[PDB]
């Protein structure tokens, strides 16, 4: 706070800015294919890079799942996992995300206007399949789609002037948009993913084991905001 | 106590600031820089 | 990956 | 395959969105004569064709941004679209 | 599959991606029209 | 610990060894003279 | 909340080994670095 208090007095003690603290905890997610070594050998398509292609393909959908709706027992803690609540920035627990609570198209307009005018700047929607079908789906009461241009245009790049993009494991009915840039913080092991072929403890079969210690977290709890439509 | 408190955790030193709004005022209304500790400005009130 | 189609 | 069946264009968004985001680079529809007349049919509620621009303009080049083309050898009441170099091989 | 694994738990055998055969099966279409000569040699357009 | 294996023995798992926390803190041990300014000028002896 | 979360323990990254010392059995013995499962001196008894 900035007293201006009593120009002419002594100037009382001002209040310090608050600070707090994003435990982001790091968790291995891990592939162990037990592979035999006989595939290896007679396969002519190198199994083994097409077998780690498709574990990095699970690494990004794992990432995706873990970022968006995990949990946090031993894995990254994606901000929908977060506590939410219907208070403004000011009242909101630093912990909690703020979340619109619907019961139309209206509500995004919220959601958008929930952020502060500078995440606006840099601000990205991130939609499941099933909530942009729904999104491209709500309809005026006039019936003729409203985010959409028509039938014809196809996937509008944009929600709110904003780059919309998809998330296939958000759930069926909430939506998010943010400036993740601020409101979230992947953290990767300067490690990375470390893969080891373990083609020595049971010999005949080469192990692949692959894993990368990822983490996510809601840094900057007022740069991503949520909007739980109806269940329908 | 196994090796745990070996982890320290990595704390970012540069703290990130809150975005504040872009200073909206000064952009919009005329802006004065005097030496003195008022600003009187002459106006015409009409009545003519 | 076995012999297993 | 995945087959929507719906109990007013909202099933065909629902189809585009059953595509993975890959798929709908290169998706295209098909709809068979009768199908392709019925999504044109679709309407506002209000009472303008959604899909089509007016009566006086042709057919519209794409749908859900994709083009669309026309098996009439599919049934009066299917529509599928897909990323069909991927989808099926001949 | 990819587990969620822990630091005091085991890695256990995860299940490996599964490979499937589309067999596209080659079949012979024909059409094998019994035309009479005489309509080969007596119409006015090219028949054949 | 270590098990003294045998030639031809299995070698057991043995006891990882344990780390303990001394969180030493660091806290303001001061004093503050204030100490007239007269003697800090007439002086010969520096009582800085 | 109030500056205390900036504030990191500098964990000293030399782990202190409670139970090192040196060793004084190989200091009073004599230490014959070996190639070899058994080692044989030879320790004449004497009678000359």
């Amino acid at each position: 706070t900035v007293n201006h208090g009593e120009e002419g007095k002594t100037r009382e003690q001002t209040s310090t800015p608050q600070i707090n603290e994003v435990s982001i905890k790091l968790y291995p997610v891990y592939a162990y294919p037990r592979t035999t070594q006989e595939i290896v050998d007679f396969s002519d398509v190198d199994i083994l890079s097409w077998l780690t292609g498709e574990i990095g393909d699970t690494f990004t959908e794992t990432e995706e799942s873990d970022l968006v709706v995990g949990d946090g027992d031993k894995k990254a803690k994606g901000f929908l996992s977060v506590p939410r609540a219907e208070k403004n920035d000011k009242e909101r627990d630093f912990g909690t995300l703020q979340v619109i609570k619907p019961s139309s198209a209206d509500p995004l307009i919220d959601l958008k206007f929930a952020l502060r005018k500078k995440y606006r700047k840099n601000a990205v929607w991130v939609v499941n399949s099933t909530t942009a079908a729904k999104l491209q789906k709500v309809k005026n009461a006039n019936g003729d789609y409203i985010w959409r241009d028509r039938l014809q245009a196809g996937d509008p790049d944009t929600l709110l002037g904003l780059p919309v993009e998809y998330l296939e494991f958000m759930p069926d009915n909430v939506i998010a948009l943010g400036d993740f840039k601020r409101g979230y913080y992947i953290v990767d092991h300067e490690t990375g993913v470390r893969t080891r072929p373990d083609n020595l403890t049971e010999p005949g079969f080469i192990k692949i084991f692959t894993q990368k210690y990822l983490g996510g977290g809601v840094v900057d709890s007022n740069a991503i905001k949520i909007l739980e439509l109806p269940q329908d | 106590a196994d090796g745990g408190y070996t982890v320290i955790p990595e704390l970012n030193t540069e703290i990130m600031r809150m975005l504040t709004d872009e200073s909206t005022m000064r952009r919009i209304c005329t802006v004065k820089k005097i030496s003195s500790n008022e600003f009187k400005q002459l106006v015409s009130a009409g009545g003519a | 990956s076995t012999g297993v189609p």
